[PDB]
């Protein structure tokens, strides 16, 4: 009575308030807890989960099946407490002080006999109020937990059942584990329909039925760090928040949550603007204002984006696996910053794994984490965080060819299923990343490649490695034709790093035909071709 | 490549609780 | 919440005793998203130390005053809020727990209260450990259900190390990345500043002294980030012109950059 | 009114409560270049326990009163000072605006008084603490760090210290009725550097002019002079009356030849280039290598007995398997700077102890240390200056049982054959054979124990 009610909070009383929301499905998990709650000896349920699952949600669903009558009768007129283990320990500064408000709280829980008492977060009972000489909130309850005269809901994470729970063996038997399940999609949309009529009040926002189809479906396939029964109703808020905020009704859409999603986890999920559906056509031409002469691979990485923008990637792929294979220079890593600069509008924007500073597995810990035990396990892996982190990220594994033969099968998971377990114990998606893969690659007697090219992948990579790679580009190497044009580019942003006064360098002159001869060969890239543009017109007419 | 991670978990440092002395 | 352990950050902003926020209105517009929120209405400002974390709420504690709400952040209160204040003098049992239930009691009751918790580091382990009744037990049940409106702030390490290692804490507290300011950002902020700075050293600051303390700042100090490592070049030099004493320009704001970095001229 | 919870220090700086501080204005200026800025205005004054932190307050309210000051802290003062009435002060603080208070443990205030400042600014700061405090407390504290700026104040030179005793010298005439002289107060710092290693300077050596005029005021019942600081020195760490230092080392040092008797004379010139005429003290005195003789610890343990401390302050660090940490010496000279620092072995070869020992401290001692058909170090007389040595322990025990362990000439001569293994040996011949020679009494007490070893 007015001891529970100074030391928790009365769920059923917040029932009859109507202050808990709606909880549709749990169906079957609140008749588990019922079964648990109806049984003569231990009689104490925990509902453990995953973090945002719905565990407090099932009990506010019991809550509100007591107050509807749904319960059996041996839970009618139950009054749910969730009991606030921090008002137990407040003012508990001397000795006994905690152990006397919890013989308080019990004493009334025998004197009523129909109190179940909902301690939210278990694990904090083993510690609570534990002092130089005191007795813990564990001891005191486990023989009142063990005899089941003590109806008592736990609500715990499965990451701090192992830490706290089952490091107290004791306690663990006291309690019945019962498993509330990350719910299936079809169930979450379910929970985000109950869920309309509190988020069109609070929002004050109509939203559409489609958006609840939308918000379950993108949230389950493009947000990894959380839960479905949550991590969906978080779109459906960040919609209708934004709508109480531009407007200081409209109507929350399909569109309304992936521009909320867009600018969530940096991925584009966008119902497509039509100017941002017309740079995606032209997208191979609009790649052309950084490098040019591929028309191959350009062409091919512009399929496999749009591919990905219309929807038809598959789920469970990466958006693009690519090898760039051919001649060293010809625009591997400038094909790799064009298309970070497409997406990203920065060049840097790209997270490039250096192969070449890998040759064996000794060193290979950088990109999947440390085990356990071993030295870099809270830091694992610098691969793994910068994708779980941008998940729509353009990844260059730079210079392959240089790593070891074991790395990258470390990398073959990567490819077919999308995903990468770090040493941490946490599996990151590579699902919406774009994986390249740059590698710098006749003799004899012949009548007058791209055979043996592919034939040297095949010695060097392991034929399941370029199985799941989707497209293998041979790059074309650059005629002397377009090397014209390929100094024209440096002329114009590397001579835009220059000041407008320090310079007058766009001629049109016919002597860039000699810069376009002058740091090229059949051998060499045209990275020995970039270096003489900038130290003979550049950086020496800009000194003075 | 196997060097090992040495936890070194320290001693508890923990909340007392209280005797105290009577007064009118 | 009592002045005890914060201040009334919108108390204080109807003084106009808050920093003039000039910039940072699109991360501003971030925080009321998801403080407009019905359930896990808790923005952390992602950022590095000094990027002007407490510059956007100082800046969303005058827009409440100015009326830039979204008619459900109308008339809050925004108490600030140390969280290790309340760590502090506690060494006996329920020393931090009563002082933080006192805190959380005077929200219920007043309820219109917005807390600003900065250093969320020491959210985890506020008391004993995550099995004791630390402040990331006890507020949790109440940053699920949107009856708790707490702006965090963290590093990004802090949040690495601290809230993303921590199940059941990345779900509550909702990301807005306060980014670090460009050098053009940083001056504008100081052109909103310099009617404070002018008005405090009584001198007055030229405008070519900010453009180059968004430059040297940038150019020689690499321990701590911009918009304070530039707001400090024109604040302690107003201070050496009132010690020496009356105008800053590119040459006051010299000698001060000379004084730290080991430059001997 | 607050003089009856804490007190002023400008009401006391007028009168003359507080002494002056001759030196310390670089320090004292940079909290008044603090204090006056916007935000950030209150200076945390990272010290040491003993430097002189309160110094700067109490020679800042020194310039209050007499006006080399900023014009936002003209006319101030600097108070130094459970809820009901630490609200209640900060109050009348913040109901004036004009007074400042002064914490001496500000690391104590979030270890609440912290977060009451900042409505109360809206009152100033200053505080005190140690650099290992800083980082303990208030740099944790983000919500601290925002108001506080780091204040350095380090330890003094010795002619620094020279001139706040000569300041601090008519505080201490006037107390003690006693006429100290320049002469004592040099010595009393460039002494208080040298053996004191448990304080600092500003204090190390007004302890010493402190207890020198209450040593003089206490057995008259006249003058502190050069030779009052070091008996009342003497005391008071323990170690007797020897410290006039003749330019630097002498043969004295040598007369303890554990050895080679041309390296002993080598060493000794060696370190009086390098302590008085040349080496300027920003690299550290001594810093020599050694070669690769008797094993070379025992020459730096007469080094260490004869120039700074006993043979405690000889410390012998290992690199044979300690090459792959990142660091005892660090600690070490920590503890007690002008230590003779010896590593055992240098020839093991690596990138991470090269880097270690580059970057070392300012007056710290360094030290560094068959197939062919042919027919073409101690010598054999300098064996024997060691065989006597390592049998005196022998014989230094049998004096006990009434026992003098005499060895003939020969004998030596033979063991200096058979003998680093000359202890071995001794402790397998001239113990071994004897000690089962004293339980069985052939040998015992009332006799003189004669070891004589023929076919030599
Ligand atoms: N079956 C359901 N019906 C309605 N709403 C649900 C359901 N499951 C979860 N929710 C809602 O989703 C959110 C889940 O948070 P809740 O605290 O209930 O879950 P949890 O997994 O116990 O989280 P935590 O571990 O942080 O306490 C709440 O807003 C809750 O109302
Ligand atoms: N397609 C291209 N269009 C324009 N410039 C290019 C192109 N490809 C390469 N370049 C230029 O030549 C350089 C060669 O480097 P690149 O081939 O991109 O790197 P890598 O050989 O490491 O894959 C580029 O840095 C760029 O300056
Ligand atoms: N628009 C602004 N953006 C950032 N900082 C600002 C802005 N306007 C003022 N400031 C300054 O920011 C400081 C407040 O601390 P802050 O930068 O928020 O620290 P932190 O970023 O570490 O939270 C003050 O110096 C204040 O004057
Ligand atoms: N510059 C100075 N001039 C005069 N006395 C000084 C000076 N520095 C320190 N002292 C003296 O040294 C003693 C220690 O004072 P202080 O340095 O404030 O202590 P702490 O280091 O514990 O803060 C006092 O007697 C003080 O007067």
């Amino acid at each position: 009575s007015l001891v529970l009610d100074q030391f928790g909070r009365n769920l059923t009383a917040a029932a009859m308030e109507g202050k808990l929301d709606p909880v549709i499905g749990r169906e079957k998990e609140i008749e588990r807890v019922m079964q648990v709650l109806s049984r003569r000896t231990k009689n104490n349920p925990v509902l453990i989960g995953e973090p945002g699952v719905g565990k407090t949600a099932v009990v506010e669903g019991l809550a509100q099946a007591i107050v509807h009558g749904e319960v059996p009768e041996t839970l009618k007129d139950k009054q749910l407490y969730t009991l606030d283990l921090g008002s137990l320990v407040a003012g508990s500064r001397y000795r006994g002080d905690f152990e006397e408000r919890l013989k308080k709280v019990l004493k009334e829980i025998n004197t009523r006999g129909d109190i179940i008492l909902f301690i939210d977060a278990l694990h904090t009972l083993v510690g609570a109020g534990a002092a130089e000489g005191a007795i813990d909130a564990a001891s005191i309850l486990k023989p009142k937990l063990a005899r089941g005269e003590l109806q008592t809901i736990g609500a715990t994470t499965l990451d701090e059942y192992r830490k706290y729970i089952e490091k107290d063996a004791a306690l663990e038997r006291r309690f019945q584990p019962v498993q509330v399940g990350e719910p299936t999609v079809e169930h979450t949309i379910e929970i985000l329909k109950g869920l309309r009529d509190r988020y069109e009040a609070h929002h004050r926002v109509s939203i559409t039925d489609a958006a609840m189809v939308a918000a379950a479906t993108l949230a389950d396939r493009y947000i990894n760090d959380r839960f479905l029964p949550d991590k969906a109703i978080d779109l459906i808020d960040e919609a209708g928040a934004r709508m109480r905020i531009r407007r200081m009704v409209a109507e929350v859409d399909d569109e309304q949550i992936a521009e909320v999603l867009g600018n969530w986890t940096g991925i584009p999920v966008f119902k497509l603007t039509e100017a941002e559906t017309t740079r995606l056509l032209r997208m191979e031409e609009e790649l052309h204002k950084r490098i040019i002469g591929q028309e191959d691979a350009v062409k091919a990485v512009s399929k496999a984006i749009r591919r990905t923008r219309a929807g038809l990637k598959d789920p469970k792929r990466p958006s693009g696996s690519f090898i760039f294979a051919g001649p060293s220079g010809v625009g591997k890593t400038e094909l790799s910053k064009a298309l970070a600069n497409f997406l990203f509008g920065d060049d840097d924007a790209l997270i490039q794994i250096d192969m070449g500073e890998f040759h064996d597995r000794f060193t290979a810990s950088r990109l999947f984490g440390a085990p356990p035990g071993y030295v870099g396990y809270e830091e694992g892996g610098q691969l793994t965080e910068k994708v779980r982190r941008k998940p729509f990220s353009v990844v260059l594994f730079d210079a392959i060819e240089k790593a070891h033969q074991e790395i990258y099968n470390s990398l073959l998971q990567v490819l077919e299923d999308g995903r990468l377990t770090d040493g941490q114990g946490r599996t990151v998606d590579f699902k919406n990343t774009v994986l390249i893969f740059t590698s710098n690659l006749g003799l004899g007697f012949s009548k007058g490649m791209k055979q043996k090219v592919n034939d040297e992948l095949k010695k060097h990579f392991r034929p399941e490695f370029l199985n799941r790679i989707d497209d293998i580009i041979v790059f074309h190497q650059l005629t002397r034709e377009e090397i014209i044009r390929m100094v024209d580019l440096m002329i114009s942003r590397v001579a835009g790093q220059l000041k407008s006064k320090d310079m007058a360098l766009v001629l049109t002159d016919a002597a860039k035909a000699l810069l376009a001869k002058r740091g090229f060969d059949p051998v060499l890239g045209a990275r020995p071709l970039r270096r003489t543009i900038q130290r003979e017109i550049e950086d020496q007419l800009s000194e003075k | 490549m196997k060097v090992l991670i040495l936890a070194c978990l320290v001693a508890l440092a923990l909340a007392r609780e209280l005797e105290e002395l009577n007064v009118p």
